[PDB]
C-alpha cells in the first residue's frame, strides 16, 4: 500500500527478513484480482521457515498478467522481468486504474520492447542504451532510423478494462531469519501435561517452583541430565517439571 | 540549418536519354535522404529513401549511388511519365524535416489510403482545424506526421506529435511555434490540428503521412532490401486540402 | 569525532546489507577502574557474544580472581570471519586479544547458578 | 468433484450454515463462489472472492473460506430465501467444478438474451448465439453453464476478455467452437455430434473479470445471467 | 584467473624466483608463457612450453611448471631487468586469461603496424586493421591483446591460421566482429558498441603456432607484437 510504484523494467525489490512474516495482513490492504502462488500454498506459509524473502513492485498490462509465470514468454517477459523455473512464488496482483490513470495521460511507467538478446533470469538491467536498428550507424541521437529502446504505457481512465494499471507483487520465497507467527496457548495449573516451550517437548507436572534463574537462561537440568525447570518466555516466572504419575 | 539545394532547375530532356539529379547541403549528412517524384495536382511519391535502398511502385530505371554532402541518380532509361518533379528530402534532423526546391522536368520544349479534411474561406472566421483519417495501416501505432506544399514555392515543414509508445510530447518549427497546435484522438482513429491565428501567408496544402514505428520488435528480424520495410515501417503521403485566403 | 558528533572514516561506501540491529542497550559500558572483557566466537549460526564489567584495582594486568561472562546477544548471521579489528577514537588504549581452544574444562555452578570455578583438565 | 448435501433446514429467525467442501487446488487455494437460483428463474451472485458481496445481494448473507472448506452463512432467513445454492471453483485441470446444490426449505440495463433451440438433431448440427449489449462487452468475459431438468449447473466453457483462452469440460472436450464477435456484440457457440445424453439450457452467463480464470484467481464471478432455451435431444 | 604477487625486489647478483600459481584447467593442463615488457614499450615472450626459449631471449632466465604453478628464475640480474612480468594460460573454456603482473624493481625483419584511432564513438562502429608482412601470415596465428593505462594485459580474440574456428573474450563476445585477409596479408578488427571501460592500446599480437590454442596446447605463443593505438572513448 506504497504511494508510488516503478515502472515494469525496474524491479526496486526490497528485501525482507530478520522479522516474522505474518501472511495474514495482505487479506486487509486492498481487493486483490490475482493470487497466484506459484511454488507454495497461501494458507501454508506460516508454518516453514525461510532465510531471505525478496518483495518486488511494478506496473504492468492487465491483459499481459497471464504472461509472468514460470516457463512462460512474451513481450515484457525476455528483456525486463523473467521467471524462471526455479522460480517458486506468489503473484500477487490488483488493479490501480484509481490511482495511476490521469486524464492527459501518465507516461511515467516504461517498457522495453526488443533487446539485442533474451535477459537472463533473476537479473535486472536499467540500462538506457538507445537500439541500434539498420545499415548506417547511430551517434546516440534520435533520427530516423534509430529508436529509443523504452516505450511508454500511456494509461488512460477512458480505455477499457485490460489497458488500466495492474500493480503486481512478486513475493519470492528463498532458502533462517524469517519465520511464521508462532501462536501460544494458556498456561494451565499444575497437572500432566504435554509442554513446548521453543523445543523442549515432554511430558510432565507444571508445578511453582522456588529457583531464581539468572536473566539469560530459561531452562535447566538435574544430575543426569534431566530437564526439570523451565522459565515461561512469556512473562518472567519459574516452573519446576516433575515426572508424570 | 542544413539547406538542400538542386543544380538543375528546368531540364527539357526528351525521352530517351539520360538524367541527372543532383543535391548538396551545407551539413555533411549521412545516408538519410529522401527521393521524392510528385506528379502535378497529385501526391508525392517517394523514390529512394536514406539514399541506401529503393521504394516499392516505381520501375527499375533509379539505378544510382554516393553518399554524404552529394547524392546521384543515373535514370539511363527514357521518360515515359518523368513529368514530375524531383525533389529531396533529409531523415537525419527528426523534428526538422526540410525539403528543397526540385527540378521540373518535362518530355519537350494497396490497403494503404487515407482521406483529409478541413479547408475552404480562411480570413472570416480565422478558425481551420485540418483532420486526418486512416483506413489503411493500424491507426495508432504510426506517429502522426504534417507537411505542407505551397503553391509554386515546394514542400514545407508543419510539426507532428509522436504516437502513443514514444511519450506524448510535441516539436514544432520556428513558424508555426504558438499558432499550431496538434491535438491526436487515436481513440477514434482520427488526428486533428488547430491553426489559431491564421495569416494570408499561410495557405498551403498540408498532408498528414506517417512517421516512425515505435515497435521496432519486427524490424531488426526482417532486412530493409525487399517490400518488407516499406509494407511496416514506412512514410506514404495522400491527399490534401486547400486553404482560400481574401480581404 | 569533530565536536553529528561522529563520521564514517571506516569506510568509503556501502552495498546490498544483509542484517542490521539496532540494539538500544549498549554493550559497552562507561562510570577503582573498571575492567570489560569480550568473547567473540565463530558458530555456524550465531556469533555468541559474551560480555562481563568488574571492578578492579589492583591496575598492573589481568587480575586474579574467577569471573564468568553472561551472554547478551547473539546475531543469527552465518558468515567465515577469520580478521577482527579492534576501534579507537580520537577526542592508556590497552586492549588484551586472546585466543580460544578446544580445552575440557570442569565448570562448578553455585546454588543460585553463577559459575564460582573451573578446571582446565589439560 | 466437490461433495455437497442435498439439502438443509432453517427456521426464520435462526442463522443456518451452508458447507461445501473441496480438494486443496480448488478451495484451499483457489476461491469460492456463492449462487442463488429460485425455481423458475436464473441465478445469481451471492458471495465473490469470500469476503465481498456485491450492491445487489445485502448484507444478511454472510461466507468465510477457512482452509479447505467452505461455508454460507445466511443469518436470519425470511419466507424468500427456499431456493438452491450451489457452489463455484477451479480446480487445477482447469475446469469451473461445482457442488451438489443445497435445497433450503424454510420451516415458516444489463440484458443476456439469447435464442436457438427447437429440433436439436443429435447427430447433426445446431447454432447457438447469445445477445449481448450495454455492458461493455468488449471489457468484460462470458461463460457458459448449463442445467439439466432436475438436475445441477453443469459447466460448459469461458472466454477471456479478449477472446483469447478457453477451457473445455471432459465430456465435450474437443468438439465445440466458443468464440465472439467484438464488432456486432454477440456471443456463439457451434455445438457439433451432440448426444441424445445432454438435454439442458445452456444459461448465457456474463463475467465480472477479463482474463481467464487461471490467472484472475480471485476476481471471477457470474454476475448477470439470462434465460437459457430448453432444447428438446430425443430419438 | 591467475594468482601472482604484485611486485618482487632483489639485488644485482642474485637470482629471484617469479611464482604464478592456478586451477588445473588452465595451468595443469596447458603450458605457461612468460612475457616481459618494459615501461613504454611493447611485451615479448621469454619462456615457452615451460622448457623452452627463443633465440631471442639468452639462457639466463629459466622457467619451470611443476603441477598446478609455474614459477620464472631469473639468473643474475642487471639494472636493465626493471619491467613487468606477466602470466599465460589457455583455460578449456575457450579463453586467454593472464596474470596480475610483478614489478621487478632493483636495488642496484618480421613488422607487425596497426593504425585505427582518434574517435572512438562508444555507441556506433570503430574499424581495427593490423598490417602483417614478411612472416608468412597464411600460416601463422594471430592474436588480440589490449592493455589499460596502468593495469594489466587483457586479450580480446583469437584467429586461427587457416581462418577457421574463432574466439573471444567472456566480456568481448557478441559484439565485435574479426576479419582477415589472406591475399592483402592484413588483420582486422570490426569493433561495435563500445562501452566505457574498453580504454587500451588493442595490441597486434603474432602467435608462433598454426591452430588456435586449444588443440594445440604445446606451441603457442606470442613471440611478435606491435605498437598499439591508444584510443580516447571517453564522454
Amino acid at each position: 500500500n506504497a504511494t508510488t510504484f516503478a515502472s515494469v523494467y525496474a524491479w526496486n525489490r526490497k528485501r525482507i527478513s530478520n522479522c516474522v512474516a505474518d501472511y495474514s495482513v495482505i487479506y486487509n490492504f486492498a481487493p486483490f484480482f490475482a493470487f497466484k502462488c506459484y511454488g507454495v500454498s497461501p494458507t501454508k506459509l506460516n508454518d516453514l521457515c525461510f532465510t531471505n524473502v525478496y518483495a518486488d513492485s511494478f506496473v504492468i498490462r492487465g491483459n499481459e498478467v497471464s504472461q509472468i509465470a514460470p516457463g512462460q514468454t512474451g513481450n515484457i517477459a525476455d528483456y525486463n522481468y523473467k521467471l524462471p523455473d526455479d522460480f517458486t512464488g506468489c503473484v500477487i496482483a490488483w488493479n490501480s486504474n484509481k490511482l495511476d490513470s490521469k486524464p492527459s495521460g501518465n507516461y511515467n511507467y516504461l517498457y522495453r520492447l526488443f533487446r539485442k538478446s533474451k535477459l537472463k533470469p533473476f537479473e535486472r538491467d536499467i540500462s538506457t542504451e538507445i537500439y541500434q536498428a539498420g545499415n548506417k550507424p547511430c551517434n546516440g541521437v534520435a533520427g530516423s532510423n534509430c529508436y529509443s529502446p523504452l516505450q511508454s504505457y500511456g494509461f488512460r481512465p477512458t480505455y477499457g478494462v485490460g489497458h488500466q494499471p495492474y500493480r503486481v507483487v512478486v513475493l519470492s520465497f528463498e532458502l533462517a531469519t524469517v519465520c511464521g507467527p508462532k501462536k501460544s496457548t494458556n498456561l494451565v495449573k499444575n497437572k500432566c501435561v504435554n509442554f513446548n516451550f521453543n523445543g523442549l517437548t515432554g511430558t510432565g507436572v507444571l508445578t511453582e517452583s522456588n529457583k531464581k534463574f539468572l536473566p539469560f537462561q530459561q531452562f535447566g537440568r538435574d544430575i543426569a541430565d534431566t530437564t526439570d525447570a523451565v522459565r515461561d518466555p512469556q512473562t518472567l516466572e519459574i516452573l519446576d517439571i516433575t515426572p508424570c504419575s | 540549418e542544413i539547406v538542400l539545394t538542386q543544380s538543375p532547375a528546368t531540364l527539357s530532356l526528351s525521352p530517351g536519354e539520360r538524367a541527372t539529379l543532383s543535391c548538396r547541403a551545407s551539413q555533411s549528412v549521412s545516408s538519410y535522404l529522401a527521393w521524392y517524384q510528385q506528379k502535378p495536382g497529385q501526391a508525392p511519391r517517394l523514390l529512394i529513401y536514406d539514399a541506401s535502398n529503393r521504394a516499392t511502385g516505381i520501375p527499375a530505371r533509379f539505378s544510382g549511388s554516393g553518399s554524404g554532402t552529394d547524392f546521384t541518380l543515373t535514370i539511363s532509361s527514357l521518360e515515359p511519365e518523368d513529368f514530375a518533379v524531383y525533389y529531396c528530402q533529409q531523415r537525419s534532423n527528426w523534428p526538422q524535416y526540410t525539403f528543397g526546391q526540385g527540378t521540373k522536368l518535362e518530355i519537350k520544349g494497396s490497403e494503404v489510403q487515407l482521406v483529409e479534411s478541413g479547408g475552404g474561406l480562411v480570413k472570416p472566421g480565422r478558425s481551420l482545424r485540418l483532420s486526418c483519417t486512416a483506413s489503411g495501416f493500424t491507426f495508432g501505432d504510426y506517429a502522426m506526421s504534417w507537411f505542407r506544399q505551397a503553391p509554386g514555392k515546394g514542400l514545407e515543414w508543419v510539426g507532428f506529435i509522436r504516437s502513443k509508445a514514444y511519450g506524448g510530447t510535441t516539436e514544432y518549427a520556428a513558424s508555426v511555434k504558438g499558432r499550431f497546435t496538434i491535438s491526436r484522438d487515436d481513440s477514434k482513429s482520427i488526428a486533428y490540428l488547430q491553426m489559431n491565428s491564421l495569416k494570408t501567408e499561410d495557405t498551403a496544402v498540408y498532408y498528414c503521412t506517417r512517421d516512425r514505428y515505435a515497435r521496432y520488435d519486427i524490424l531488426t528480424g526482417l532486412s530493409p532490401a525487399g517490400a518488407d520495410y516499406f509494407y511496416y515501417a514506412m512514410d506514404v503521403w495522400g491527399q490534401g486540402t486547400t486553404v482560400t485566403v481574401s480581404s | 569525532v569533530y565536536q553529528m558528533e561522529s563520521e564514517f572514516r571506516v569506510y568509503s561506501s556501502a552495498n546490498n546489507c544483509t542484517f542490521e540491529y539496532v540494539s538500544q542497550p549498549f554493550l559497552m559500558d562507561l562510570e577503582f577502574k573498571n575492567l570489560r572483557e569480550f568473547v567473540f566466537k565463530n558458530i555456524d549460526g550465531y556469533f555468541k557474544i559474551y560480555s562481563k564489567h568488574t571492578p578492579i584495582n589492583l591496575e598492573r594486568d589481568l587480575p586474579q580472581g574467577f569471573s564468568a561472562l553472561e551472554p547478551l546477544v547473539d546475531l543469527p548471521i552465518g558468515i567465515n570471519i577469520t580478521r577482527f579489528q579492534t576501534l579507537l577514537a580520537l577526542h592508556a588504549a590497552a586492549y588484551y586479544v586472546g585466543y580460544l581452544q578446544p580445552r575440557t574444562f570442569l565448570l562448578k555452578y553455585n546454588e543460585n547458578g553463577t559459575i564460582t570455578d573451573a578446571v582446565d583438565c589439560a | 468433484v466437490l461433495t455437497q448435501p442435498p439439502s438443509a433446514s432453517g427456521t426464520p429467525g435462526q442463522r443456518v450454515t451452508i458447507s461445501c467442501s473441496g480438494s486443496s487446488s480448488n478451495i484451499g487455494s483457489n476461491t469460492v463462489n456463492w449462487y442463488q437460483q429460485l425455481p423458475g428463474t436464473a441465478p445469481k451472485l451471492l458471495i465473490y472472492s469470500n469476503n465481498q458481496r456485491p450492491s445487489g445481494v445485502p448484507d444478511r448473507f454472510s461466507g468465510s473460506k477457512s482452509g479447505t472448506s467452505a461455508s454460507l452463512a445466511i443469518s436470519g432467513l425470511q419466507s424468500e430465501d427456499e431456493a438452491d445454492y450451489y457452489c463455484a471453483a477451479w480446480d487445477d485441470s482447469l475446469n469451473w467444478v461445482f457442488g451438489g446444490g443445497t435445497k433450503l426449505t424454510v420451516l415458516g440495463e444489463v440484458q443476456l438474451v439469447e435464442s436457438g433451440g427447437g429440433v436439436v438433431q443429435p447427430g447433426g448440427s445446431l447454432r447457438l448465439s447469445c445477445a449481448a449489449s450495454g455492458f461493455r462487452f468488449d471489457d468484460h468475459a462470458m461463460h457458459w453453464v448449463r442445467q439439466a431438468p432436475g438436475k445441477g449447473l453443469e459447466w460448459v466453457s469461458v472466454i477471456s476478455g479478449d477472446g483469447g483462452s478457453t477451457y473445455y469440460a471432459d465430456s465435450v472436450k474437443g468438439r465445440f467452437s466458443i468464440s465472439r464477435d467484438d464488432s456486432k456484440n454477440s456471443l456463439y457457440l457451434q455445438m457439433n455430434s451432440l448426444r441424445t445424453e445432454d438435454t439442458a439450457l445452456y444459461y448465457c452467463a456474463k463475467d465480472r473479470s477479463y482474463g481467464p480464470p487461471d490467472v484472475f484467481n480471485y476476481e471471477y464471478g457470474m454476475d448477470v445471467w439470462g434465460q437459457g432455451t430448453t432444447v428438446t435431444v430425443s430419438s
